[PDB]
């Protein structure tokens, strides 16, 4: 019950190299499950009143999920019942990323005016800050319009909740005396899990 | 998850409606009410796979069970046209039938928006402000009156004649729901495309005679059933998703409105939470001399109708 | 404005402690507040959603009081309020917490003071790539929480108006309040009081009982896709 | 800035007006274009003699090109300067305030 | 205004304004006004002189209209775009950049109409105000005020007044359907039929 | 429900390779001169904004083309391809002799020249 | 970019099939037909604004220009049930009237996809098959019998008892269209979930009786005209999908099968371009003793249904 003072993620996948497809989806399951307990033991019916929004550990657990449904995502190129959408410029830029990461592993109007006409009234390099606002605000309308990738993970994450809901409902009697347990005594190890699992 | 109610499911507009209403992605519940043949309507729509509930209620006595927790209420209810009777007398059976249902809603529930489709809703619409009026739960911004089906007339005669895409065609309709006070703003129709005369004039008299063309092809066999429940859930779904927080919830309605003399007017509304949000003013600048003097010729037969209305909402009991 | 502050600040069961509230201080044509946050909301070391909800309305009590007395022209003297509640208002979208955007992909981190953190507007932050549906529930989620403080503010602010300019006249007579005044003053005055925001949601620590869920997450998938056009 | 598109209005939000600011210049290079192929196609007899005298002496000062210029020269019609067009717009307004002064006048006296 | 000198050559209007501190408050119809007096050069040279005798300079006007009427619809917030206050680095998300482009255009057309409207029925004054300041070179506030009151005025047709709802009727997710929305049933997804206007199902 | 994250680094370098003949050496899919990448170059050409979809389509399709060519002749020689798992399984070693003998008693059936993804356009040599 | 005719489309189910069929973005051209009151329902549709053209042919004689480039032939003509009337002269009249439109196709279009609605199906397939084998130009694999109420009951009473999510219960459905044959596969549902005997017994008799219980609720006002309106605009969209290419178009329609000794059975088909394709094989082993039962008492039934179709199909003139 006191208060703790993080990179988590690099760890598992530097650890896992040719791991199965189905310890992913545990990962994410085991992960995704705080939230679960909190939203069902937090009494119904306030108007969101009584949240914990932006607090140590939820921030990396989101962080993981995110992660762990990128690389899931993206190495998908039965288990699962449909797969990703797979935006049809991924395949290609794949390809143009490789070739040159390969490649890399492998080494204001002219005040003075003009007497000649072949001079310009203007100078290179007057109009060029408004051109490359122009080209970032074109491509952040072209990169912010193609994500259509962002309606599957939601999902996922929501069978997942839904079954982490299912199992922890039948189950939380032990809950109710674990929780009951860590108020009662204010420290609590894995030994007193395995006990109290009764 | 919203709860719907329709007054009047089971004659010939309301069995189509509530079939587009129940295949609706937010509704939750569906409360049917009719004074006869509900229950067959209920057994129809309570076999589809869609998790929209419906229950029905048969009967004034139940009709007080009907407005619990509902936040939209469709009135769809009068009987459609029948040999050897006038007009007087059907505005008197449809004013009727409307009065005790405003009456039932404001008794029950004073917070849902209302929905007027009984024709004419010109003279009808002014009935159910001045019932609402009368039991001190009148709310100006929560009731509406159905005119989508002049705008749905038009976007389709629009693009049949300028062989424009349908999809992107609007047409602006101002006026009312009944004849001659319907106008098509057709000089403000997007996409952009330069009319002629006689093909305005030709245009805007075939969307004004639309309903009679339907009434008179029909050879007697009533009004439009299929057209007029399609309006009703356009306009029910636009309802809904105004309940649902969305910000360009847009639509052309019959409401009281303070942009002219009259104190109502159909026109163009933005919709929001709380009914009534904004009306669209621009929609009375701009027009030329075709909308001027129509808008002129149309105002003395919309205070008339609207005048007619009253007239009997306030007739002693 | 400061006496809308003040009066929407000391509304409240367990607000921050007023200082006190000077007017044109050293000369500048403006007015200031100080509020101390109490020392149990430090010790937790984050924010409820309850507790930000009490920051803008108190925020919106300025502007909300300025408008209720001087009418619908409403000038620009609590833009600061109308940047702060909106930052805030940030926080209640973006947290994971959200019953209707918190399983979607949020701000991402691009790989690397205050009670309120403001997480939208650190370095390493940089917003992720939505779509256009996706941001239309973010405006709308935004202008409703914006809506709802707004409409708790005038509600709040049309209750009790004596208090007001009571406050007021301590404000031009003065020309400086403290809290022990303010406090003073609507003692036997009997406002109509808020309900407390920040009550902590808690266990009994040894009373064996098994307490109840609804039966759920409250989470919502996000799924908004219209169907496709006609003429395929 | 300069343009009359809108009014100016050199930068917008939207891809369409960005992708679309682009364009004048290309049509502007094109009305251009066609104007000099209009200007150098009048010139024909002047241009063959020029060409002629620059490639027997390889230069050429004001007073002889002018010479050989007014000599074969086309018409030219100034277009007015700011100064005459601030006159004909002078002119016009005190007239047709006049015109408002006797309107007013001689259906009021 | 105060005092008025053509004598020097700038970016800006050579013009001198009586400074009086106090500004508390500033109503939107301020902010219109501001606008309207932003754009005024690119105006009169278009009147008189005509498009294709504007200066670098007095067409570099408008662009400050545009940076205020920015700030009006963004970080001001009683106009219909909202009422949150965002700042035009990254807090844009994708779908109120059509919602200020359209605000944003409504009001240059708003602004410049206004702008072609007020020059012209004060023509008589502003010739003679120019025509004074050609011979002297440096005019007072009196003489201005005094012209202003006694010369003629030409009667103008009415402008149309600004409206932010007209213009956000056609800037929103879907786009221009959606405004005419078709409505269609839909069995294909799943096991389930949808009958949707607009709505996502 | 047992998957591998073993062929991936392969995948990619598929991933890689037919783009290859769609930018660098314009073996594209209807044997195109068009060029727009080079041995020592750092970006590509202006490549349009449109005219991408094309060249990806054309790059999953050459890469399609190869996977069902792949699948094709892997599926038909099913049983020596669980001959071979069964032999490495229960021996650990495994010579080219011995796959020959496996693709021999087993019936492997080998693919024969000229070897090409798409027989659309080829032609022989003079 | 298809185009699809409705054979009856002025009764009862008509309307609103026609209503579903129109608001589709696979349909673009319609013919509505029926021998009165076709020209009112084409009249109301035409005003939708949807890019799918409506025409209507009245009578006979227009009936030979209604059936030309027709890739979907539909058929919901038929009577309802009338008072004081049995199952021999109804069979009589939606055989006659199957008759005549079946060959009507025939002689128009053989290659049109046919989907037979009238009551009893089980019974009317047979008779369609029969007078396409009378000229020649019977496609066994583009005939289908509309089955899809079942399923859609199945899902309705299955995700209402377990309490299951709406969209992804689908309940496979096998024998006929007429009480007892309809046996629902309680065994194969997804999602997996757990059922006891009463549960399974009590499920069964409702989705067997469920037509009954509507006819009943209606109070002889006809039969179901939503639910049945609802399952063949499924089917027909199902069908349309199929002529787009689409690479699992999987329904459940009755269809002339070899999984048993009938000719004619309903199961899972896969649809194709061509029209059937496959049949799902994986329906007919795995069940258990109750279904095994169930479908032993349903054959003699659905073999008497067929031989009664397919002797009367065969009559002299």
């Amino acid at each position: 019950i006191y208060m703790k003072k993080s990179y988590l993620y690099k760890w598992y996948f530097e650890l896992g190299t040719s791991m199965k497809k189905f310890t992913i989806l545990l990962y994410l399951l085991s992960c995704s499950a705080g939230s679960v307990a909190q939203d069902l033991w937090s009494l119904p019916v306030p108007d969101e009143k009584n949240r914990i929004t932006s607090y140590g550990f939820v921030e990396n657990d989101s962080d993981l999920v995110h992660g762990l449904l990128e690389v899931q995502g993206a190495l998908v190129g039965t288990l699962l019942f449909r797969s990703e959408p797979r935006d049809p410029l991924y395949m290609m830029q794949d390809g143009s990323c490789s070739i040159v990461d390969q490649r890399f592993l492998y080494e204001t109007s002219q005040t003075d005016p003009p007497t000649s006409i072949y001079k310009r009234w203007f100078i290179k390099n007057t109009q060029e800050k408004h051109f490359e606002l122009l080209i970032q605000r074109q491509r952040w309308l072209r990169t912010n319009s193609s994500l259509s990738n962002g309606f599957f993970r939601s999902n996922t994450r929501s069978e997942s909740y839904q079954y982490l809901s299912n199992l922890f409902i039948s189950n939380g009697t032990l809950l109710d005396r674990m929780t009951k347990t860590l108020l009662k005594k204010r420290w609590l190890f894995s030994d007193e899990m395995k006990i109290g699992f009764m | 998850s919203y709860k719907v109610a329709v007054l009047g499911a089971a004659g010939g507009i309301g069995q189509p409606l509530s079939l587009l209403i129940k295949m609706s992605p937010l509704v939750s519940t569906l409360h049917l009410y009719d004074i006869a043949n509900v229950k067959g309507v209920a057994a129809d729509l309570s076999h589809c796979n869609t998790p929209s509930q419906v229950r029905d209620f048969t009967g004034p006595s139940e009709l007080a069970d009907c407005l619990k927790d509902v936040n939209v209420v469709v009135i769809p209810a009068g009987v459609p046209r029948k040999p050897g009777m006038t007009r007087d007398d059907l505005f008197n059976i449809n004013a009727n039938i409307v009065k005790t249902l405003v009456e039932a809603v404001a008794e029950n529930c004073p917070n849902a928006f209302i929905h007027i489709i009984s024709n004419p809703v010109n003279s009808t619409v002014p009935i159910a402000a001045e019932v609402l009026k009368k039991k001190g739960v009148y709310d100006p911004k929560k009731l509406f009156g159905v005119t989508t089906l002049d705008v749905v007339r038009a976007n389709t005669f629009v693009s049949q004649k300028k062989n424009l895409k349908l999809i992107d065609v609007d047409v602006p309709v101002i006026g009312g729901h009944a004849g001659i006070t319907i106008l098509p703003l057709l000089s403000k129709t997007k996409p952009s495309v330069n009319f002629t005369d006689e093909e305005i004039q030709e245009l805007t008299v075939r969307i004004q005679n639309a309903g009679t063309e339907v009434v008179d092809a029909k050879a007697g066999a009533g009004s439009a059933t299929l057209s007029m429940a399609y309006a009703a859930a356009r306009f029910v779904e636009s309802s809904l998703r105004a309940l649902d927080g969305d910000g360009d919830v847009y639509e052309c309605s019959f409401v009281e409105s303070t942009l002219t003399d009259l104190p109502f007017f159909a026109s163009r509304v933005k919709i929001g939470k709380n009914g009534l949000e904004a009306v669209i003013e621009s929609d009375l600048q701009g027009l030329t001399e075709y909308e001027q003097k129509a808008l002129e010729a149309l105002k003395v037969e919309l205070k008339a109708s609207i005048d007619k209305g009253v007239a009997f909402a306030n007739k002693p009991a | 404005h400061e006496a809308g502050h003040i009066v929407l600040a000391h509304l409240f069961p367990r607000f921050d402690w007023h200082a006190f509230s000077q007017l044109l201080p050293g000369g500048k044509e403006t007015a200031v507040s100080v509020f101390y946050p109490r020392e149990d909301m430090v010790d937790q070391g984050y924010t409820t959603f309850g507790y930000m909800k009490m920051q803008m309305v108190v925020a919106h009590g300025g502007r909300c009081a300025e408008r209720v007395v001087f009418g619908d022209n409403v000038t620009d003297g609590g833009k600061d309020d109308l940047e702060k509640i909106t930052k805030i208002a940030r926080e209640m979208v973006i947290s994971p917490q959200s019953a209707r955007l918190g399983l979607t992909q949020l701000v991402k981190k691009i790989g690397m003071g205050e009670l309120i953190k403001y997480r939208w507007d650190h370095p390493h932050v940089m917003p992720a790539e939505m779509s256009v549906e996706v941001s239309e529930l973010f405006t709308r989620e935004l202008t409703r929480y914006i809506e709802e403080t707004e409409e708790l503010a005038m509600n709040a602010l049309r209750a009790n108006r004596h208090i007001l300019d009571l406050i007021t006249r301590e404000l031009l007579e003065k020309s400086r309040i403290t809290g022990l005044e303010v406090e003073e003053k609507m003692k036997d005055l009997s406002p109509l009081m808020f309900e407390d925001f920040v009550k902590p949601f808690q266990i009994n620590p040894d009373d064996e009982e098994l307490l109840p869920h609804k039966d759920r997450v409250s989470y919502q998938p996000v799924d908004l896709r219209a169907a496709p056009l006609h003429r395929s | 800035g300069l343009s009359d598109k809108h009014h100016g209005l050199n930068n917008f939000w939207v891809a369409d007006r960005i992708n679309d600011i682009d364009v004048e210049a290309l049509r502007i290079l094109n009305m251009c274009y066609e104007r000099a192929k209009e200007i150098l196609g009048r010139n024909r007899t002047l241009m063959d003699e020029v060409v002629e005298k620059l490639v027997q002496k390889k230069s050429l000062t004001k007073q002889e090109f002018f010479t050989l210029v007014e000599l074969y020269g086309s018409s030219k019609p100034m277009p007015p300067s700011i100064l005459e067009l601030r006159k004909i717009k002078r002119l016009e307004l005190e007239e047709m305030v006049l015109k408002l002064d006797m309107t007013t006048a001689r259906n009021s006296s | 205004i105060s005092e008025t000198d053509i004598n020097s050559i700038r970016s800006q209007p050579n013009m001198r304004y009586s400074e009086t501190s106090g500004r508390v408050f500033a109503r939107k119809s301020d902010y219109v006004n501001s606008i309207i007096r932003a754009c005024a050069p690119r105006v009169v040279e278009e009147e008189m002189f005509g498009i294709e005798n504007l200066c670098w300079i007095s067409a570099k006007s408008t662009l400050e209209a545009s940076q205020r009427a920015e700030f009006l619809i963004l970080q001001t917030g009683m106009t219909a775009f909202g009422k949150a206050y965002y700042r035009n680095q990254r807090d844009l998300v994708p779908n109120l950049v059509p919602k200020l482009e359209a605000l944003r255009d409504e009001y240059m057309r708003f602004a410049v109409e206004k702008c072609s409207s007020i020059l012209q029925e004060y023509q008589s004054a502003l010739e003679e105000i120019t025509d004074v300041l050609l011979e002297k070179g440096e005019i007072k506030a009196d003489e201005i005020w005094n012209i202003y009151n006694t010369a003629p005025r030409i009667p103008q047709k009415p402008v149309r007044p600004v409206d932010e709802y007209g213009a956000l009727i056609y800037a929103g997710r879907w786009g221009i359907h959606g405004v005419s929305l078709p409505g269609r049933v839909t069995f294909s997804p799943g096991n389930i039929g949808f009958a949707t206007f607009g709505a996502p199902r | 429900g047992d998957e591998n994250f073993l062929s991936s680094s392969e995948i990619t370098k598929a991933q890689e390779i037919a783009t290859r003949m769609v930018l660098q050496y314009g073996w594209g899919p209807d044997d195109s001169p068009a060029v727009y990448y080079a041995t020592n170059a750092v970006s590509a050409l202006s490549m349009g904004n449109n005219h991408e979809y094309e060249m990806a389509g054309k790059v999953e399709k050459i890469y399609d083309l190869a996977y069902e060519k792949a699948k094709g002749m892997l599926l038909k020689n099913r049983r020596v391809l669980e001959k071979i798992t069964e032999e490495l399984l229960e021996f650990e070693i495994l010579t080219h002799k011995d796959l020959e003998r496996i693709v021999h008693e087993n019936g492997g059936i080998r693919e024969k020249e000229p070897f090409f993804l798409s027989g659309t356009n080829y032609n022989e040599a003079l």
